[PDB]
């Protein structure tokens, strides 16, 4: 991008960069239009103001004691929960995990291993146990121990699978049954490599269980995570953290200005 | 024939209108390029493809035709079917077979290894699974459990085990048990992680696989071109598996990956279950991308 030169050529370049970042046609067009109609010639900081502003629709404080973690298969839910245990134990919080993926091969054992590495206790059942009943029991356990935070892992599910989205809904009600205030956080995990489907994922999970935040993983890769733009524009859901690796420390609270700088880089 | 909303409008607005201006043609091709990008086709690949369509349509006299909607649509469809492979094609197996499953973190490799084990078991081959991912927690157990489910043995690689040691244990189990299809499940890795890409290339050099399958998630966006190019240049890819096609992602990453590699998309993953494997049909994906 030639930040200085011919407006019409600076905007052609910006369009390309946004499209290559997975911003998508609709959001890219709207950004470009809004900037054109603004009359502004300082295109660099008009575009930057716009993007940083929309991505805000500093330590992250959960609004309650139970965080429910959701998303499609393979996006990084289990690993992110491990990183959230590390993040919050560093802040002197008493953290418990619920291995609520009782469906996939080694889905519970996987989070258990992380629990052992991190000295965080993990509520598990045998494969096939009802994840909603397990979440209920996990919440009761967290209350009884006086713990600060419980992270509820869930099986990966495609947002197109209607009944599996109903299962997620039951999990949420089961949490609320054990503790009426909960869950005060429902965080979608999105893989940064995802294209336009990320918007549909976000829409459908929001519809099902009502998101209070998004975590974008795998932002250490070459992908920019650009579909966050239409997600936040459309759903007004704040971005909480970014995942930048496979270790328990590889989590950063979301920084809109640095994200935007990276997106256009 | 119903297309995506965007293409229905772009093609539909041309219908019954006789010959169209060069500006209406240019307008139509721009909309095709945008549709492809909406479908997660890499922007450069999209530009390249619509240049190929423009030239083909012009050789079919699109600007003299009284039915240019028909000429354009036919050109686009047939070009997309062709660029995706033309017809279904499966691997050709030899007397002995050793394959790698490679790709990004979370794409579907471990599950795909087990699906292939079941598919070929049913065709009277004798598979062996190799759990070669020693970095992801419970990766070995994950494949062991899937092997048990599909009734196929699983060799689990040890922490720190050298490629040469792996090779010896694998060839010996395959000898003792007369296993003719060996499926090596590798850890997910970034295409820019030079140490891990180097590791993978050194496992390939030692093990000598006949096939190296890039497992690509259907929801993958613009980076599919870069990822496929890198796995191909750094390791060598012989074919692709497109996973999670039971979702609603359009699957345009398959066009990016096939464009830059020229390699066949062999299989489609269509559920989370061992049975959720089908041959890939380029005509089917062509329709999915175009919103048939
Ligand atoms: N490079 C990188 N890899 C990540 C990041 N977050 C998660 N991963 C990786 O992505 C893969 C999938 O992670 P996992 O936590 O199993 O995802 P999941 O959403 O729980 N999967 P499932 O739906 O099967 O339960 C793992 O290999 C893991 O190490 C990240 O920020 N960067
Ligand atoms: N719906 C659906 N889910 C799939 C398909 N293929 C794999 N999965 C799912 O996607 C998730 C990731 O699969 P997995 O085999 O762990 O992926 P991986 O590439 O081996 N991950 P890693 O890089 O960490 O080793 C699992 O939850 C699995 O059940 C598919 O075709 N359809
Ligand atoms: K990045
Ligand atoms: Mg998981
Ligand atoms: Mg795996």
């Amino acid at each position: 991008i030639p930040w200085g030169g011919n407006l019409e050529e600076v905007l052609e370049e910006l369009e390309m960069a946004l499209l290559a970042a997975d911003v998508g046609l609709s959001a890219t067009e709207e950004i470009l239009q809004e900037v054109r109609a603004s009359g502004r010639k300082d295109l660099k900081e008009a575009v930057k103001e716009k993007l940083v502003g929309m991505l805000e629709p500093k330590p992250v404080e959960p609004k309650g004691r139970v965080v429910l973690v959701v998303g499609v298969n393979g996006v990084g839910k289990t690993t992110t929960i491990a990183k959230l245990g590390r993040y919050y134990q560093n802040l002197g919080k008493k953290v418990m995990f619920c291995a609520g993926d009782t469906f996939r091969a080694a889905g519970g054992t996987q989070l258990s291993e992380w629990g052992k590495r991190l000295s965080i206790p993990v509520i598990q059942g045998p494969e096939g146990t009802d994840p909603a009943a397990l979440a209920y029991d996990a919440v009761q356990a967290m209350k009884a121990r006086g713990y600060d935070l419980l992270f509820v892992d869930t099986a990966g599910r495609l947002h197109t699978k209607h009944n599996l989205m109903e299962e997620l809904k039951k999990v949420k009600r089961a949490i609320a049954k054990a503790d009426p205030e909960e869950p005060k956080e429902v965080w979608l995990v999105l893989d940064a490599v995802t294209g336009q489907n990320g918007l549909e994922q976000a829409k459908k999970f929001h519809e099902a269980v009502g998101l209070t935040g998004v975590i974008v993983t795998k932002l250490d890769g070459t992908a920019k995570g650009g579909v966050l733009i239409p997600i936040v524009r459309t759903l007004k859901v704040p971005i909480k953290f970014v995942g930048v690796g496979e270790g328990p420390d590889d989590l950063q609270p979301f920084d809109p200005e640095a994200f935007v700088e990276a997106l256009l880089e | 024939q119903q297309l995506s909303a965007r293409l229905q409008e772009a093609i539909g607005r041309l219908r019954g209108r006789g010959r169209i201006t060069e500006e209406d043609l240019k307008a139509t091709l721009r909309e095709i390029r945008r549709a492809l990008m909406d479908a997660d086709v890499n922007l450069e690949v999209a530009r390249d493809f619509v240049e190929r369509v423009r030239e083909e349509a012009l050789g079919k006299q699109v600007l003299e035709s009284l039915t240019p909607a028909e000429v354009i649509l036919a050109t686009v469809y047939e070009a997309l079917k062709e660029a995706l492979g033309g017809e279904a094609r499966l691997p050709v197996l030899k007397d002995r077979n050793l394959w790698f499953l490679v790709g990004l973190q979370g794409s579907g490799k471990t599950t795909t290894a087990a699906k292939l084990a079941l598919y070929y078991k049913g065709k009277g081959r004798r598979p062996l699974l190799v759990a070669a991912d020693t970095q992801r927690p419970a990766a070995r157990e994950q494949l062991r459990l899937l092997g048990e489910k599909v009734g196929v043995p699983v060799l689990e690689v040890m922490d720190g085990e050298s490629p040469e040691s792996i090779r010896r244990r694998v060839e010996e189990k395959a000898r003792l048990e007369a296993r003719d299809l060996i499926l090596v499940d590798t850890a997910g890795r970034l295409q820019i992680d030079e140490p891990l890409m180097g590791e993978l290339a050194r496992l390939k050099e030692v093990l000598g696989p006949d096939e190296v399958l890039l497992v690509l998630d259907a929801m993958t966006g613009q980076e599919a071109l870069s990822v496929a190019r890198a796995f191909d240049e750094k390791v060598g890819v012989t074919g692709l598996v497109l996973t999670k096609l039971d979702g609603d992602a359009r699957g345009g990453a398959a066009l990016s990956a096939r464009h830059v590699t020229g390699k066949p998309i062999y299989f489609a993953g269509v559920s989370e279950k061992p049975e959720g494997l089908e041959p890939f049909y380029p005509e089917r994906l062509a329709g999915r991308i175009l919103g048939m």
